[PDB]
RNA sequence: AAACUCAGUUGACACAAAAUAGACUACGAAAGUGGCUUUAACAUAUCUGAACACACAAUAGCUAAGACCCAAACUGGGAUUAGAUACCCCACUAUGCUUAGCCCUAAACCUCAACAGUUAAUCAACAAAACUGCUCGCCAGAACACUACGAGCCACAGCUUAAAACUCAAA
C-alpha cells in the first residue's frame, strides 16, 4: 500500500511470450513462498495443526535430502557389471 | 587507554557553543554507511 | 637390522604422500569395460574412470595414465546406518597418459 | 541494452517505450482471479476507469464462473473495450490465485491487447486478521 | 543508591582520573551507566563495609552481600512492574537463598553473621 | 625407545575452517546495500541461510538488521530497492 | 550509555533542516545527553510513504546523532520525537559500536547425528 | 546441507524438549517411491467459437476444424512418445538400494 | 440455495495479528515465548527436598469498565438427509483483545522425576539402547470412581484430596 507499485512480483515478458512471463513469475512466487502461504492462509491452521506440519515437513526435507545424497552418491556404481559371469 | 582516548574524542564533542557550526558542517557533509560484499567477501564501497 | 612396520610405515609412498585431495598419481589401467576404465594406482582400491572422448583407442589394458585423486575411498554415511557405506573405490579424475 | 525481467524504474532514465509511451505512462490491466469468479477491469496510468469484464458479467453463473473459459471470456470483453477504448499495450497486475489467473490473461491477449509485464499483487498479509476456520468434509 | 556522579568500578582507580574533564567524567559516572553498574558499586561498597577480606568474593560473606544487592534490584523493579511473575519468583527465591547461606554462616561463624545482618540491615528469623 | 612410532599431535594438514563471507564484518542496520543482497529481489522475502551461506550468527545478525532497517524507514519491505538490484550476487538462489 | 538517534527529518530548505537539527540537539542536551556527533545521510526517497502529522511524506533528510544519555533520557526524547512535527521518523537504539564483534573462527559443521535409534533389526 | 539432527528428537540426554516428532523413524529405507501419475484445448476453443458464429457449417470453418483435428492427432502422438520415453528409474534405483542397503543394525 | 446490491482502481486510516528469516533450535521452572526500539531483567559456588506452605500455571470460563477489523460456541436462515438438534453455505452474539480482580484445569505429554556416573558384561514386546548410586513423589486386580461423604478454596452445574458397599475372573 505504502510501497510504489509495479516493482515487487513484477516480471516483464521477453518477445510477448506472456506464458514465459508467467511461468518465471509462479517459479518466483513458489521458490519465495507465497503460493504455499496463499494456499495455507485460505482457511486458519490452527497453532497445533500448524506445528505438526511443520514438523512433517522438517522430517520430510531431512529423509529427501538423505535419501537423494545416497543415490547420487551410489549412482556411480550403475556402471555395466565388470566381473559379469564369475 | 581508554579514558585518554575518550578524552581525545571529548574535545570533538558537539557542545552547546559549537552547536550551529557543526549542524551546518553536517548538512554540508554526507556519510554513507552503504557497502556491498562479493562472494569472495570483499568490501565493495560505492563511487561517489 | 631389519626394518620394522613403524619404519616401512613411515616411509611407504603412501603415508608420505598427504591428504589424498588434488594429488597427481601414476595409475595403470588393469581392467577396462566399454568405455570404463579401472584403474589401479597404488591405493587400496581402483578408480573407475570414462574413456576419454580424444585419444580413446589409446587407453587400453596396462597403459599408464596420469589421476588427480579427490579420495582413497568413496564412503560416507547416510542417515541411520550404524557403519559407513562404502562402494569399494577410489575417487579420481583422468588428467590423460603419462609417457 | 539487454533485456531485462525486472520493470524499469519510475524517474530512472530508460529508453524503452511502447507505442511511444513510457512504462509508467501504460494503462494497468487489473485481474482478480477469486475463489469462483474472475473479474477485470483496464484503467489508465492514472486511475482513469476504462473497461470491466467478469465471469459473472459475461453470462456465466455459479461454478461456470469459477472456471477458465470464463476467464477467457470476460479477457476477451475486457481486451475488446479496451481496444476500442484506445489501449494497446497493458501491464497487467493480477491478485488471486482462482481458476482465472491465467486464463485471463490469456483472454486478454486473444482480444488483442498486448501484455508488457506480468505483476502479481495477490494480498499476502504478514498474519493481520485471522481466516475463516478449516472445513471438515 | 550512591551519587550519580560516584565513578564505575572499573575506573575508581584508573590513576590521574581527578585529572580529566567534567564531561569525561560525567561520561564515566553512573549518570551515563546503566544499573548493573550502580549495583557493582554498591556491591563493593557493601564488602568494604562488612567483610575482613573484600578481594574475597568465593565466601560466604561476598555471596550474601551479592545476593543482598540482587534482591534489592528485584524489590526496585517490583516496585513498577507489579504484574512480573517471573521476577517476583526470582525475588522469592533469592530470599530462600539468602537465608540459607545466613543459616549456614550462623552455623559456621557466628561473629560475622552478626556483622554481616548488621551491615545489611536482615533479620534472620527462624523458620516455622 | 622408537622414533618410526607415530608421534601424538594434531592435524598438521586440516583444511581451514570455511569463513562465511560477513565473518568479521560489521552488520549495521543503515548497510541498507549489504541488507538488500539478502532480500528476493521480487518478493522482498529475507533468504534462508541454505541460500545466503551464512554461519547462524551472522544469519541471524541479518535478519534482525533488515527488520529494523524496515521498520526505521531505511528500508524497503515488499521487494529490494531497485538501486540495488545490481549489486555483486551472493545468493544461491537462480529463478529462470 | 551511548545511545544512536536515526532521525528522518520532513524534506525542507537547509535553514529549516538546520533549525531543526538544533531542536533536535538541544532537546538532548536538555534531558542530558552529551552529543558526540552528528551525521548526515543524506535526503532522499523513503522506502515507503510515512504518513506523520497527518501529513505523507515520499521524502527525507536522513540524520544520524551519535550521544550518550542516561538511561532514564531515552523515553523523554523519544516522546519529544514524537510531539515534534519536522521529524517524520525518530528511533533511539544503542549504538552499535559499544557492541562487540565476537571473533568466529569458522563454520564449525554439525556431523550427522548418530545412535538416535536402537541397533536392533526391525 | 542436510538439516541438523543433533538434538532434536525426544532422547535421554536432551534437555530441550523435541524439535521433531517423526511419525516414523528417520531411517533411509532400501527402496523410494514409485512414480508417481486436458490436452489442446485453446484449437479446440477456437473451433467452436467459429462454429458457435457460423451455425456449425464446418465448409467455412474448414481451417480451424483441420487446426483442431491435427492438434488432437499431435496429442495422440505425444501420449505414445512420451509413454515410451518413461518406459533414474524406480525400479532401477531400488535395484542399486538393494546392492548397497541401509543397515541400521549391527553385524 | 440462501445472503448482500454492492463490486474494481486509487488515497486516508487500528486498543486486531505479528509473512520471509526459521532448513535456526534459542530463552524460561513449567505454562509459554518468533514485528521494531528502549528501560528493568533472567535465584543458588553442593545436591534432594511439599496434601506440609509460598509463587506461578495455556485454552476455556466468571465479575466490572473499555476496544471490536477479523474469527466465532449459541442462535437464526439456506441446503443435504428417512431424520440432520451435525458435517457444507450465510448472518451475528458471548468469547478471543486492554485494565483490575477471580478461576486453578489440559493428551499441563518429551506420557520417560532431580542430582552424579558408566558403556561394561545388552535386552519380555513396542517405544526414545542398557544400566549403577542417591533422594523425594507415587503405585499394589478391574469397575464402582476425574464418584458419594468429609474437609479447603473469591470457586456456587466448580476445583483439590478421595472411599466403601454390591459385581466379576478377569481387566
Ligand atoms: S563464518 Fe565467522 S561468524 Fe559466520
Ligand atoms: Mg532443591
Ligand atoms: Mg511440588
Ligand atoms: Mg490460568
Ligand atoms: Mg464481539
Ligand atoms: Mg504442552
Ligand atoms: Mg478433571
Ligand atoms: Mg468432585
Ligand atoms: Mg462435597
Amino acid at each position: 500500500a505504502k510501497h510504489l507499485k509495479f516493482i515487487a512480483r513484477t516480471v516483464m515478458v521477453q518477445e510477448g511470450n506472456v506464458e514465459s512471463a508467467y511461468r518465471t513469475l509462479n517459479r518466483i512466487l513458489t521458490m519465495d513462498g507465497l503460493i504455499e502461504d496463499i494456499k495455507h492462509r485460505r482457511y486458519y491452521e490452527k497453532p497445533c495443526r500448524r506445528r505438526q506440519r511443520e514438523s512433517y515437513e522438517r522430517c520430510r526435507r531431512i529423509y529427501n535430502m538423505e535419501m537423494a545424497r545416497k543415490i547420487n552418491f551410489l549412482m556411480r556404481k550403475n556402471r555395466a557389471d565388470p566381473w559379469q559371469g564369475c | 587507554r581508554e579514558v585518554l582516548q575518550l578524552q581525545e574524542e571529548v574535545k570533538n564533542f558537539i557542545t552547546r557553543e559549537n552547536l550551529e557550526a557543526r549542524v551546518e558542517a553536517a548538512l554540508d557533509s554526507r556519510k554513507n554507511y552503504n557497502w556491498a560484499i562479493t562472494r569472495e567477501g570483499l568490501v565493495v564501497r560505492p563511487q561517489r | 637390522n631389519v626394518e620394522s612396520f613403524a619404519s616401512m610405515l613411515r616411509h611407504s609412498p603412501l603415508t608420505q604422500m598427504g591428504p589424498a585431495k588434488d594429488k597427481l598419481v601414476i595409475g595403470r589401467i588393469f581392467h577396462i569395460v566399454e568405455n570404463d576404465l579401472y584403474i589401479d594406482f597404488g591405493g587400496k582400491f581402483h578408480c573407475v574412470c570414462r574413456r576419454p572422448e580424444v585419444d580413446g583407442e589409446k587407453y587400453q589394458k596396462g597403459t599408464r595414465v596420469r589421476l588427480r585423486l579427490l579420495d582413497l575411498e568413496l564412503t560416507s554415511r547416510f542417515l541411520g546406518a550404524t557403519t559407513d557405506t562404502t562402494v569399494l573405490e577410489a575417487n579420481a579424475v583422468l588428467l590423460g597418459i603419462q609417457e | 541494452t539487454k533485456f531485462s525481467i525486472y520493470p524499469p524504474i519510475p524517474g530512472e532514465e530508460s529508453s524503452l517505450r511502447w507505442a511511444g509511451k513510457k512504462f509508467e505512462e501504460i494503462p494497468i490491466a487489473h485481474i482478480k482471479a477469486s475463489h469462483n469468479n474472475t473479474q477485470i477491469q483496464v484503467v489508465s496510468a492514472s486511475n482513469e476507469p476504462l473497461a470491466f469484464a467478469s465471469c459473472g458479467t459475461e453470462g456465466f453463473r455459479n461454478a461456470k464462473k469459477g472456471t477458465g473459459i470464463a476467464a477467457q471470456t470476460a479477457g476477451i470483453a475486457a481486451a475488446a473495450r479496451a481496444k476500442q477504448k484506445g489501449v494497446i499495450h497493458i501491464r497487467v497486475v493480477v491478485k488471486g490465485l482462482g481458476p482465472g489467473r491465467l486464463s485471463a490473461m490469456h483472454g486478454l491477449i486473444m482480444g488483442g491487447l498486448e501484455v508488457i509485464s506480468i505483476t502479481d499483487n495477490t494480498p499476502i498479509p504478514h498474519n493481520g486478521c485471522r481466516p475463516r476456520k478449516a472445513r471438515k468434509l | 543508591d550512591p551519587p550519580p556522579s560516584t565513578l564505575l568500578k572499573d575506573y575508581q582507580n584508573v590513576p590521574g582520573i581527578e585529572k580529566v574533564d567534567d564531561v569525561v567524567k560525567r561520561l564515566l559516572s553512573l549518570e551515563m551507566a546503566n544499573k548493573k553498574e550502580m549495583l557493582k558499586i554498591k556491591q563493593e561498597q557493601f564488602m568494604k563495609k562488612i567483610v575482613a577480606n573484600p578481594e574475597d568474593t568465593r565466601s560466604l560473606e561476598a555471596r550474601i552481600i551479592a545476593l543482598s544487592v540482587k534482591i534489592r534490584s528485584y524489590e526496585e523493579h517490583l516496585e513498577k512492574h507489579r504484574k512480573d511473575k517471573a521476577h517476583k519468583r526470582y525475588l522469592l527465591m533469592s530470599i530462600d537463598q539468602r537465608k540459607k547461606m545466613l543459616k549456614n554462616l550462623r552455623n559456621t561463624n557466628y561473629d560475622v553473621f552478626e556483622k554481616i545482618c548488621w551491615g545489611l540491615g536482615i533479620e534472620y528469623t527462624f523458620p516455622p | 625407545s622408537n622414533e618410526d612410532l607415530p608421534i601424538s599431535m594434531e592435524n598438521p594438514y586440516k583444511e581451514p575452517l570455511k569463513k562465511c563471507i560477513l565473518c568479521g564484518k560489521h552488520v549495521d542496520y543503515k548497510n541498507v546495500q549489504l541488507l538488500s543482497q539478502f532480500v528476493s529481489p521480487f518478493t522482498g522475502c529475507i533468504y534462508g541461510r541454505h541460500i545466503t551461506g551464512l554461519c547462524g550468527k551472522k544469519q541471524k545478525e541479518i535478519t534482525k538488521a533488515i527488520k529494523r532497517a524496515q521498520i526505521m524507514g531505511f528500508m524497503p519491505v515488499t521487494y529490494k530497492d531497485p538501486a540495488y538490484l545490481k549489486d555483486p550476487k551472493v545468493c544461491n538462489i537462480r529463478y529462470r | 550509555p551511548r545511545y544512536e538517534l536515526a532521525l528522518i527529518l520532513k524534506a525542507m530548505q537547509r535553514p529549516e533542516t538546520a533549525a531543526t537539527l538544533k531542536r533536535t540537539i538541544e532537546a538532548l542536551m536538555d534531558r542530558g545527553a552529551i552529543v558526540r556527533d552528528l551525521e548526515n545521510l543524506g535526503e532522499r526517497a523513503l522506502p515507503y510513504r510515512i504518513s506523520a502529522h497527518s501529513q505523507q511524506h515520499n521524502r527525507g533528510g536522513y540524520f544520524l546523532v551519535d550521544f550518550y544519555a542516561p538511561t532514564a533520557a531515552v523515553e523523554s526524547m523519544v516522546e519529544h520525537l514524537s510531539r515534534d512535527i519536522d521529524v517524520i521518523r525518530g528511533n533511539i537504539v544503542k549504538h552499535p559500536l559499544t557492541q562487540e564483534l565476537k571473533e568466529c573462527e569458522g563454520i564449525v559443521p554439525v556431523p550427522l547425528a548418530e545412535k538416535l535409534y536402537s541397533t536392533k533389526k526391525r | 546441507a542436510t538439516p541438523s539432527l543433533r538434538g532434536r528428537l525426544a532422547r535421554f540426554g536432551n534437555p530441550r524438549k523435541p524439535v521433531l516428532k517423526p511419525n516414523k523413524p528417520l531411517i533411509l529405507a532400501n527402496r523410494v517411491g514409485e512414480r508417481r501419475r486436458a490436452t489442446c484445448i485453446t484449437e479446440m476453443s477456437v473451433m467452436m467459437a467459429c462454429w458457435k458464429q457460423n451455425e456449425f457449417r464446418d465448409d467455412a470453418c474448414r481451417k480451424e476444424i483441420q487446426g483442431f483435428l491435427d492438434c488432437a492427432a499431435r496429442a495422440q502422438e505425444a501420449r505414445k512418445m512420451r509413454s515410451i520415453q518413461e518406459t533414474l528409474l524406480p525400479n532401477k534405483l531400488n535395484k542399486l538400494l538393494q546392492r548397497f542397503p541401509n543397515k541400521p543394525y549391527l553385524s
